[PDB]
């Protein structure tokens, strides 16, 4: 029981890195769409800075 | 990790492509329903040339690839050609050809 | 307990060359048996023979050599358009004491100079393009030419300084060694500080 | 006399190195969009890009 | 040891185009010499040679080629003289170079 | 027509002792042999390496 | 409670003199005898035969 509950959650982590989530993007912090505090916002091709 | 990321800025695809490989989309797939010749030949360009003509509004056939508009003015065999070219034929044997 | 100023640092001389298009180049394109090339840094002499293998890094590799880390390199690749390149050159002295000069000349039996213009022509080519105030056959003179350019001064020669609560004093390096009983500090800015031992 | 509006409710504002605007209501969105700052509550931030 | 400072304001972009074409666009044509035209960006290239390919989509497409469409915008599709688009864009990326 | 171009974005480059560097865009690998600088937005810095 | 500023460095009689090529160099080696100094500091008197 508790071995492939390791495997299962292993198996998640296996399942999860199959996914190319990362992207080809820039990358920097904040992105909520509605009613948040605050946010200034960049996107994926940016000159970093 | 120095290699993740020499296989990234190597190609980022084939890196992706351990993990997944691409995007996929609904197979193309469409017909053009019902076409026949003599249904608009003569507003077509029977007439060999680029004589005749056809109403239309702006945009009322177009293409869209890669979100970008694309071409409908010339011959894919490089005749006379216009939007409403030659013959119904001839029109949709080309874009094939295209 | 005390206060403090500080309102020098002891920063190096650091020179660079013009544009080259790379140091692969021979310090001229072609030579002859040989071309000389000296420096100098707090009445210090180095000298280095250019030959017919030697590439603008081969000089700056023998200028290592001949001055054995009394002169340091570090060398740029700008990335610019289409002049991607700079050759750059380092003290060891520092402070007031810090700084260098600029000659070329052959050593003879005498241990002494014979001066090489054809290789003080190889120093514009490598931009650290002499000061002219130098009317030198350094053995004595021990000061070269300068260059003449200032964006082309990577780093320039100054002293150290500070105050100590009512004292001002200046010091060749920025390590302050002595001040006391095991003390040892730092520069780090020109500002005003104040301190306690406790 | 304008003291009869209580305390005038006006625009909302920030400043970003020499650059500002102003709106308020209902949305703080149209900041020269396609990268856009928008405000609900003080704030103070930094961002690098990777 | 080294110094190194970095003091540059990025900006942004506020735009409206001239716009897409219909389906024609006759211009012009070509030379004895190789008629070229080129689209970049910062180093790279996007190209088409002319012999008679000299319509207006030929280019503009390449400006789509060059440009990739990195912006964000809001749309009028409506028409002239055979441009059934307008649209009034700002950046959504970043650079002087960029221009 | 930089008019249809109503407003223009901006880079950042950057300096280094003596030297200023043109760029087509912002990357400091070009310091030398492999060694890699990345420039933030605004400030100084004084460098030792350890 | 209180709120102070504070306008007025407390100093010392802070002296540095002439440089000297040596420390070690004689304030006097074959003095005419003796003199006779006399000096008020920290609220005190002093005095010295040299």
């Amino acid at each position: 029981t508790e071995i492939k509950t390791k495997l299962l959650s292993f198996q998640t982590a296996v399942s999860s890195l199959a996914d190319a989530t990362v992207f080809a993007k820039r990358k920097v912090v904040g992105s909520i769409s509605d009613n948040p505090p605050a946010s200034l916002t960049v996107n994926s091709g940016v000159a970093l800075q | 990790s120095s290699k993740f990321e020499q296989k990234v800025k190597e190609d980022p695809d084939s890196t992706e492509s351990f993990f997944s490989n691409i995007t996929k989309y609904e197979d193309i797939n469409h017909t053009g329903e019902v076409i026949k010749t003599g249904s608009l030949s003569k507003y077509l360009n029977s007439n060999g040339g680029n004589t005749n003509g056809l109403e239309f509004k702006p945009g009322d056939f177009t293409i869209v690839f890669n979100n970008q508009t694309y071409d409908l003015s010339k011959n894919s065999d490089g005749t006379n050609f216009k939007l409403t070219g030659k013959t119904e034929e001839e029109l949709l044997q080309n874009l094939a050809n295209h | 307990s005390m206060n403090i100023n500080v309102t020098q640092l002891a920063q190096k001389d650091v020179y660079q060359s013009k544009g080259l298009a790379n140091d692969g180049g021979f310090v001229n394109a072609q030579l002859n048996g040989t071309a000389d090339l000296t420096f100098f840094s707090n009445g210090k002499e180095y000298t280095v023979t250019v030959d017919k293998n030697t590439t603008y890094r081969d000089l700056a590799d023998k200028i290592n050599e001949a001055s054995g880390g009394e002169i340091v390199a570090k060398i740029v690749n700008t990335g610019e358009k289409g002049t991607p390149y700079r050759l750059t050159l380092t003290s060891k002295e520092t402070g007031e004491d810090s700084a260098i000069s600029f000659y070329a000349g052959k050593k003879d039996s005498n241990g002494k100079y014979q001066k090489d213009i054809n290789a003080e022509k190889i120093f514009d080519d490598l931009g650290w393009g002499l000061d002219v105030s130098a009317s030198i056959d350094p053995d004595k003179d021990k000061k070269g030419y300068g260059i003449k350019d200032a964006s082309l001064h990577i780093q320039t020669a100054q002293n150290a300084e500070f105050t100590l609560d009512g004292i001002k004093m200046f010091r060749s390096s920025n390590t302050v060694t002595d001040l006391g009983v095991g003390m040892t500090l730092t520069l780090n800015k020109t500002g005003e500080i104040n301190f306690d031992v406790q």
